[PDB]
């Protein structure tokens, strides 16, 4: 008994470790892209004396695709792009590749997900072209007077995690120099303006903040920044 | 006078994933959540979310994660989970996917039963009589079933893949009018294969 266990070998796996291959690839990666090197499936696929047979199963859209003789899997991206962000939100892939052993019958699946990692593809973006404010010039140093920026009617981001956060800053204005000294912006993940010293409408009338918003990628070297401004004006 | 600054989260697996084996025992740490604060706050560490909540537990002071109850990759693949660190002045929150591992824990479960069937006396070799069917949900080769009879008969064989049945010798009613075969579906896994019996009733009826 079970000196013949040997033709049952063919589409076991050829390593030790849990049954699911699991690997990760970055979103919008090039078509061609490897995704598992080999399979390590026991079994000669193709050529002219195969053992296995071996295809893939619940390949939802045709994103992955089989060479059978390396094992290999690939990216098919022809046309199209892998999107993590919305609006595809493709944050996984998982397909079956069967294998069926040709000398006995016998079917075994083995599972592949393909994590897809983000990238920060994307700038901060603002809601609108500008934006505005009013301000009594009695109004006493220290009083926030602007929050135009709360609830998605300032800057977003449609990448995940710090890809995806944002914080504002106000920066100097060469052609109005006082404007960053007059106003600030002291929690930077709000983004809503204070001022900082007295107004005085026989003075001065109008005022251009320059406010920057920028990600928070890891490296700063791939962070995004993007720019509007804020108008302030003084009332009577 | 400086504004606190918020702590952020270090791991890289927010960045991909976190793999558990669903074997994992209960009380076990299956990670460390690590943070820096530029104030250099002490922080303090949790998990949110109702069902999140009921499979984790965090220590508060030193970050590690563990395991709060028994996993089921079966019963559950995957959780995507929400992180807490805060440091006394505000919280932030991060989520993670985890995947859940397979192991080999179940055996297969037969289809169709009872399993009986009446075949007459000339019926002639090589005729396939009954299949046999079992499905297993473990992965791989823990999922991919094989049959066999225990121990095998003289009069009748089954294929290991495909559960089919047949006839091997001529049969012979006045010897034997029924036979009881023990029909055994295992799966393949390597180190820890399970398996399952069940009856199949053979009923010869007569002629001469
Ligand atoms: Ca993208
Ligand atoms: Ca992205
Ligand atoms: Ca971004
Ligand atoms: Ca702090
Ligand atoms: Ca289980
Ligand atoms: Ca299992
Ligand atoms: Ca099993
Ligand atoms: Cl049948
Ligand atoms: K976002």
């Amino acid at each position: 008994q079970y000196d013949d266990d040997w033709q049952y070998e063919d589409c076991k796996l050829a390593r030790g470790g849990p049954p699911a291959t699991i690997v990760a690839i970055d979103e919008e990666s090039r078509n061609g892209t490897i995704l598992v090197d080999n399979m390590l499936i026991k079994g000669t696929a193709g050529g002219p004396d195969p053992t296995i047979e071996l295809s893939l199963k619940d390949n939802v859209d045709y994103w992955v695709l089989l060479d059978p003789v390396k094992q290999m899997l690939f990216l098919n991206s022809t046309g199209r792009v892998l999107d993590r962000d919305p609006p595809m939100n493709i944050h996984s892939i998982v397909v079956q590749v069967q294998c069926v052993n040709k000398k006995v019958g016998t079917v075994i699946y083995h599972e592949v997900r393909i994590v897809v990692r983000d990238r920060n593809d994307n700038s901060p973006t603002f809601k609108h072209e500008s934006y505005y404010a009013t301000v009594n010039e009695l109004t006493p140093v220290g009083t926030t007077i602007f929050t135009g920026f709360s609830g998605d009617n300032g800057a977003t981001d449609i990448d995940d995690g710090p890809n995806g956060q944002i914080e504002y800053v106000i920066q100097y204005n060469p052609e109005d120099p006082t404007s960053n000294d007059t106003f600030e912006i002291p929690l930077m993940l709000t983004g809503n303006v204070v001022l900082r010293k007295r107004l005085n409408y026989e003075d001065k009338t109008r005022y251009y903040v320059i406010i920057q918003a920028n990600d928070r990628a890891q490296n700063l070297n791939e962070r995004r920044t993007t720019t509007t401004t804020l108008t302030v004006d003084l009332e009577h | 006078m400086q504004v606190n600054r918020l702590p952020f989260f270090t791991n890289h697996f927010f960045d991909t994933y976190l793999l558990i084996s669903e074997d994992t025992p209960v009380g076990s740490s299956v990670t460390q959540l690590l943070a820096r604060d530029m104030d250099n706050d002490p922080l303090v560490f949790g998990v949110s979310g109702e069902e999140a909540s009921r499979f984790f537990a965090v220590e508060p002071d030193t970050g590690v994660v563990w395991l709060r109850q028994p996993l089921d990759r079966e019963t559950k693949s995957e959780f995507t989970v929400e992180f807490s660190v805060s440091d006394h002045q505000g919280v932030i929150t991060r989520k993670v996917n985890i995947q859940v591992g397979d192991v080999n824990d179940n055996a297969p479960t037969f289809h169709n039963q009872p399993y009986s069937v009446r075949i007459p006396e000339n019926t002639p070799v090589g005729t396939p009589i009954f299949i046999v069917n079992a499905t297993d949900p473990d992965l791989g080769a823990g999922g991919s079933v094989l049959y066999s009879f225990q121990p095998p008969s003289p009069f009748f064989a089954i294929d290991s893949a495909r559960g089919i049945v047949t006839v091997i010798q001529e049969l012979d009613y006045e010897v034997t009018q029924a036979y009881q075969l023990t029909v055994n579906a295992t799966d393949q896994d390597k180190t820890r294969p399970l398996s399952t019996l069940a009856n199949l009733a053979i009923i010869i009826t007569d002629l001469e």
